[PDB]
RNA sequence: GAAUGUUACCGCAAUAGUAAUUGAACUUAGUACGAGAGGAACAGUUCAUUCGGAUAAUUGGUUUUUGCGGCUGUCUGAUCA
RNA sequence: CUGUCCCUAUCUA
């Protein structure tokens, strides 16, 4: 669910135990990373996750309510140079997600500052809650 | 995004149109335009905090 | 395709060549090679780079404006695409390139001239 | 669950069941030692494969205990219906029987665990191992009798119907052998024929339909004349919260006399007069009067052998139970005909020109001469976009003809001048 | 690790003999199964995906695309193999009578002593009223059920300095042995076209050394790698080699400054997506799949949007000088 | 009268195509059901254009416009324009728009006669959209929801607003507008109504999931019947 | 690395090993099935995880290019260096 | 905050 198209090898710098600011209005500050679904389990490797990808985190700041609860997350920037399709690579200013449930309804009414084309392209509902495509 | 009037900032350091007739003053000066709204992309901000003490003695 | 012109140094920026940044502002930030995108990363005025095109430009080493360079306006608005208009287009841009050289040659050369 | 208890696991009888448990133990785990081993080694081995054996004893009652539903914990509609067809106390005992066999198969493996580890040689280990197996194998046995019954029950209750008594709904009753079912099979999917012989539906059945867009769905009984068949009809007709339809034969058929029906009738009525209830008649239309004592209780005359009214009693049963600047439009949209799926000669869509085609792996849609252009006969663009390292787009445009004599007139007002020498 | 391709030892040599060849259609007309070249850099494309599907579809993507430097191939000889219970054998071989002086200097280890006497008896009795080709040309055509044709490359016509052809032989895959031989005989002394035994879209199968790493041993192994596209054949006549339909830029494909470590194009070519193994100066023969291999990535054609000729040591804002000295204008140094 | 349809089997039928009175802008793909679908409910009264923007199937949602004009955003390539022009009838304007909100579908609620934007748009977008669609813009947020576009659905005969817009809300905008507004779902209660579905003077398309109460509601809003 | 007239070139193959792996996206699929709830599959195409062989075409990393330019310090009486 | 690590690569004597 949520899903749109396959995945795509994009370049990877969020293993697990990483850190992101919450682009969303649901009032969560940042996101900690747990572990990263759908990733393979290499010897010693830890779970990365990249842009577009689905992964479970727990809120580590903002409100008490969201504290302590863990909810899959969507990575929306990676901050990490990877090569698009379309010839120059690209990174974004800083590592963010957003919190949804794992059917892609988005819990913030509105996502904030930019937002991948890959993850926009692949999530059809983070694409209408987005306001700044790339 | 923060998006605020660099014109205004003879009245305040934290940061850190042409019909006014205060800016069509300060523009007469040998000073600026060229990169003063360009903050995130300038130590330029010395010369911004120079222009902004000749603007305030001058006012 | 496209050959974006650098933000820093302004020379073109051929598909593949170089890297990009992306603003919370939705601009991009094109960098022709590592090295623009390390100056930029250190927060250095690209007008007081002896090396810039920008420097150059308002240092009236070049030519700063001329009217061959308006036919390079950025156009918004499509066309239906005639081929009478693409092949008249073609010829004009090279008739346009050649006026171009010949202008900057004579820019030079005022400039220049007075070297006793 | 609590719609349809389809995903129990099959309980295996005692034998099955055993030889499952014994085949897991003797593969998963290792078989192999010597007496020449260490002693602890060979205690250790003998200690994990009893504790793997009683491991996979308690997982297997624990499998049959959980997705078994405890009929006194289930809603009291699900509840009573599944004590007409199964004796409650029956069940609740053949569930008890599993947990004592699942207590008694644990506390054989502590003590046999505990009592394994002072084993002084390596027969002493395997005659104690023998005994714990034997033990464990005889009270799988003896739940030879409880577990046949629960693989039977949990096979019949898999078919059992997904009934939803809190959802608005009709219940069909009636008499037996009066095409009460014929009403189904004309107002929803169900199929299920006169039979003229009553009893033909030993169990419930029911059917979907809707009426001002709110689900509704239809559930049929076999009637009433103290049996199971007919007696779960009667906790059908209490706890549902749907209204009931008597079905009355206003003929020969089915033998029985309007009297009859009607006295029978009334005297289940103290059971559904709750119910909102309606009568279908499937000096003898007099006693319709009586009949109509009940304010709450219509009579529509009709015969099931048709649709002579079922469309109206649809509608019916669902009322009863419910009071319980100017837009622009092209004209080409309103001259173009609709297409109709069925007609042959339909416009050929994108559908049908992919499948002429290839399959939607090979076929490319092709965007030329499909947008307009001055001339088609360029269709095929090719626009080039680039020239010596510079962008056609940004110089693409129309009366650039002007522009260029303008250019070429100040070039000749420069060059006369001797501007370049 | 890979078992499979133990032991990980030197190459028997730098020309990495073709061990299998594909099929052999013996109705199909006479033609190459293999081809010789020279690896030359790399250098990105970025065209169009017609591929229906994919994500992608009529979209723009970058790649990679190898250039090898394909001189036009002179036949001198042909080999005539008969079946035997221990394989197949050859029974005899033929020459042109004539052989150029790369492949004269590849028979002497030390040619400017050597007195150069490479092929003087055999060309004498060879102009003789025959009775000493033609019986071989039927022993051939008679006991031979398979023909290979020896080849060498045209070095003296590459920039590299090796100055020495490398021979090989080539399995023919068309007509019966009988019509291969006497296809070969009308080339004798002849060169064929790369264009010839390639096409444009054609996915071949290269096979070459990869780059040697000393003591770790490392490279220096032969390596075969499959399921390569051929993106564009051109030619060294052939201006504007790199101006695609849509560049349309007379410029050659050539990087400015020439190749790094290689010179300058100026014969036929073969550019295929991907890397092949070697590297650059490294000679290269090319197959083609082993068989039907026509996957719709195959099948589907490539329309070249842009092809990259920039400077590639070090860096490059321009493809062409003209470019370079239309941007940077003139210099003090111009005038 | 409405549709219901899915895109390969995906519901956001509106965030993968765009609808107008005039044109309908689709997504590029192999299973060109959503194409043969498009072409059974209106074939060619009005063209049907295949077109991406930045390589993205949700144009729906990065473009928008109506029928007098169509708005793309700065990411869309020169090609993307050109094939938008040549498929388009010069009758309907095409401008790129330069902005830092590059969703303009998400951004931008816009009908024949009056639009909604977010309101931290610059002056010279809302003036470039007043000018070249001929549209009345007004800054608004629906119940304090940002995103107009996504969360609202416009069209002359009518308008369907997110569940949790306040009715004091629900009447501004009926005012502001003069159509009938009444708050509903989509795609089965699902809260993005102008990201299901797509809806103009004459045609609506919804996701396959949508309830027929859902669909009658949408009918009865927007006055098809 | 000598050896079987010598020297060089092109070859066959007994033999020893061997490799690819699994998943998901879409016409087929809202079709069969099914009262509903839900919901297949073949053939086709497109991607993906791990493993292995190669390349640096673009990008990341690396500088006794020391290649350039600047900076704290001292010496050639100083500046050029 | 760091190459301890995901994941190693490069330079010097």
């Amino acid at each position: 669910n949520g899903a749109q198209g396959t995945k795509f090898r994009i370049s990877l710098g969020l293993p697990v135990g990483a850190i992101m600011n919450c682009a969303d209005n649901s009032g969560a500050r940042n996101l900690y990373i747990i572990a990263v679904k759908g990733s393979g389990s290499r010897l010693n490797r830890l779970p990365a996750a990249s842009l577009g990808d689905m992964v479970m985190a727990t809120v580590k700041k903002g409100k008490p309510e969201l504290r302590k609860k863990v909810m899959p997350a969507i990575v929306v920037r990676q901050a990490k140079s990877w090569r698009r399709r379309d010839g120059v690579f690209l990174y974004f200013e800083d590592n963010a997600g957003v919190i949804a449930n794992p059917k892609g309804e988005m819990k913030g009414s509105a996502i904030t500052g930019p937002v991948g084309k890959e993850c926009a392209d692949l999530w059809p509902r983070v694409a209408s809650n987005s306001g700044v495509v790339v | 995004y923060h998006e605020t009037s660099i014109l205004d900032f003879v009245r305040t350091i934290s940061m850190l149109d042409e019909n006014d007739h205060e800016w069509k003053i300060l523009k007469k000066l040998k000073q600026t335009r060229s990169c003063i709204e360009d903050l995130k992309v300038l130590k330029d901000f010395k010369m911004i905090l120079r222009w902004r003490k000749i603007a305030r003695e001058i006012l | 395709m496209r050959i974006y012109q650098c933000h820093f140094c302004s020379s073109p920026c051929y598909p593949g060549h170089g890297i990009m940044f992306v603003r919370n502002d939705a601009k991009e930030f094109r960098f022709c090679r590592s090295k623009c995108h390390k100056a930029f990363k250190q927060r250095r005025n690209p007008r007081k780079l002896k090396w810039t095109k920008a420097f150059r430009k308002a240092a009236g080493k070049e030519l700063a404006v001329d009217s061959t360079l308006t036919f390079a306006q950025r156009r918004n608005v499509p066309v239906r695409y005639n081929r009478e208009l693409v092949a008249t287009t073609l010829k004009a841009m090279a008739r346009i390139e050649e006026i171009r050289q010949k202008r900057e040659r004579a820019f030079y050369k005022n400039r220049m001239r007075g070297n006793k | 669950m609590q719609l349809s208890w389809k995903d129990i696991p099959t309980v295996a009888p005692a034998n099955d069941l055993l030889d499952i448990v014994l085949n897991r133990t003797q593969r998963k785990t290792p078989t192999v030692i010597r007496p020449g081993f260490k002693i602890t080694r060979i205690r250790a081995f003998y200690m994990r494969k009893v504790k793997y054996t009683g491991e996979g004893f308690v997982e297997k009652f624990e499998d049959i205990l959980k997705g078994f539903p405890n009929i006194n914990d289930v809603h009291p509609f699900h509840r009573d219906l599944m004590d007409t067809l199964y004796e409650k106390n029956h069940y609740k005992i053949s569930l008890a029987a599993i947990s004592r066999a699942k207590s008694l198969v644990e506390q054989v493996a502590r003590d046999y665990v505990r009592l394994l580890k002072f084993g002084q040689s390596l027969f002493q280990c395997k005659q104690l191992k023998r005994a714990a197996l034997g033990r464990m194998a005889t009270i799988v046995k003896k739940l030879r009798d409880p577990l046949a019954y629960l693989e039977q029950v949990r096979q019949h209750i898999g078919r059992l119907p997904s009934i939803d008594p809190n959802t608005r709904t009709l219940l069909i009753c009636g008499y037996p052998n009066v095409g009460k079912s014929s009403f189904l099979r004309c107002i929803t999917k169900s199929d299920v024929d006169v039979q003229p012989y009553a009893f033909t539906t030993k169990s419930l059945y029911v059917g979907h339909f809707d009426y001002k867009y709110l689900r509704f769905q239809a559930i049929d009984t076999p009637g009433i004349l103290m049996n199971n068949i007919e007696m779960q009809s009667i906790y059908a007709i209490a706890h549902l919260r749907s209204c009931v339809l008597y079905f009355m034969d206003l003929s020969e058929q089915c033998g029985f006399t309007i009297e009859a029906q009607v006295k029978l009738f009334h005297s289940i009525k103290p059971l559904f007069a709750n119910k909102s209830v309606m009568v279908v008649i499937n000096e003898r239309a007099q006693l319709l009067e009586s009949v109509k004592e009940v304010p709450g209780v219509e009579i529509m005359t009709s015969s099931c052998q048709l649709e002579e009214n079922v469309m109206e009693v649809r509608n019916k049963a669902c009322e009863k139970l419910l009071a319980s600047r100017t837009p622009f439009i092209p004209e080409s949209v309103k001259n173009l005909k609709k297409y109709d799926p069925e007609d042959p000669n339909r416009r050929k869509l994108a559908r049908d020109i992919e499948a002429e085609n290839g399959g939607a792996g090979v076929f490319n849609v092709n965007l030329k001469d499909k947008y307009l252009l001055e001339d088609d006969e360029w269709k095929n663009d090719i626009m080039p976009e680039i020239l010596d390292g510079k962008n056609v787009y940004d110089f693409l445009d129309p009366e650039i003809a002007a522009k260029l004599q303008a250019l070429e007139e100040e070039e000749e007002k420069l060059e006369n001048e001797g501007f370049y020498n | 690790g890979h078992l499979g391709f133990l032991p990980r030892k030197r190459a028997a040599s730098i020309r990495a003999r073709v061990k299998a060849f594909p099929k052999d259609d013996r109705s199909k007309p006479v033609a190459l199964t293999s081809f010789l070249g020279y690896k030359a850099g790399m250098t990105t494309i970025v065209r169009d995906l017609d591929r229906p599907g994919s994500k992608f579809h009529k979209r723009e993507v970058v790649e990679a695309v190898t250039v090898v430097d394909t001189p036009p191939v002179v036949v001198v000889g042909v080999v005539g193999y008969v079946e035997t219970p221990r394989g197949l054998r050859s029974l005899t071989t033929v020459w042109a009578e004539h052989l150029s002086d790369e492949v004269k200097r590849r028979f002497y280890k030390n040619w400017y002593k050597s007195k150069k006497k490479a092929f003087t008896k055999y060309s004498a009795k060879y102009a003789q009223d025959g009775a000493g080709i033609e019986r071989e040309l039927a022993r051939i055509k008679k006991y031979a059920s398979v023909v290979r044709v020896l080849v060498h490359t045209q070095i003296r016509k590459t920039p590299l300095a090796q100055k020495k052809a490398h021979l090989a032989e080539i399995q023919l895959n068309g007509g019966s042995i009988s019509e291969k031989v006497d296809w070969a005989r009308e080339h004798f002394e002849k060169t064929v076209a790369v264009d010839s035994v390639f096409e444009q879209n054609e996915m071949i199968d290269a096979i070459a050394v990869t780059k040697g790493h000393g003591f770790e041993q490392r490279g220096y192994h032969s390596r075969t790698s499959i399921n390569h596209k051929i993106y564009r054949v051109g030619k060294g006549d052939d201006e504007a080699n790199g101006a695609t339909s849509f560049d349309r830029t007379k410029k050659t494909i050539t990087p400015m400054g020439g190749f790094v470590h290689y010179g300058e194009i100026k014969n036929d070519f073969i550019m295929v997506k991907g890397c092949i193994p070697g590297n650059r100066k490294r000679i290269v023969t090319l197959r083609k799949s082993l068989y039907t291999n026509t996957s719709r990535k195959a099948l589907e054609e490539v329309s070249l949007k842009w092809i990259d000729t920039a400077s590639k040591f070090g860096k490059g804002r321009f493809q062409t000088p003209a470019e370079k000295h239309a941007f940077m204008g003139t210099l003090k140094k111009d005038l | 009268m409405a549709t219901r349809t899915q895109f390969e089997n995906s519901n956001e039928i509106g965030v993968f195509s765009k609808l107008t009175n005039t044109y309908c802008l689709v997504a590029v793909g192999g299973s060109e059901n959503f194409y043969s679908a498009f072409e059974a409910e209106l074939g060619d009264a009005i063209p049907i254009v295949h077109t991406t923007i930045a390589g993205t199937r949700i144009i729906g949602r990065m473009t928008a416009g109506n029928r007098r004009g169509l708005l793309v955003p700065t990411q869309t390539t020169d090609q993307e324009l050109q094939h938008l022009r040549n498929s388009l009838p010069d009758s309907v304007k095409i401008q790129r728009v330069e902005e830092r909100l590059s969703a303009l579908g998400n951004v931008i609620c816009c009908n024949d006669y009056v639009a909604l934007v977010h309101p931290d748009i610059d002056r010279e977008t809302e003036e470039l959209i007043s000018d070249v669609l001929g549209v009345e813009v007004f800054r608004q947020t629906i119940s304090g929801n940002i995103l107009v576009g996504s969360y609202c659905s416009l069209s002359n005969q009518g308008g369907l607003v997110h569940p949790q817009t306040s009715v004091q809300d629900q009447e501004e905008l009926s005012s502001l507008l003069q159509v009938p507004l009444v708050a509903g779902t989509v795609n089965r209660g699902s809260s993005v109504v102008g990201a299901g579905m797509v809806v103009n003077d004459y045609l609506a398309v919804t996701g396959l999931d949508t309830t027929a109460p859902e669909l009658s509601v949408i009918e009865s809003i927007f006055r098809l019947q």
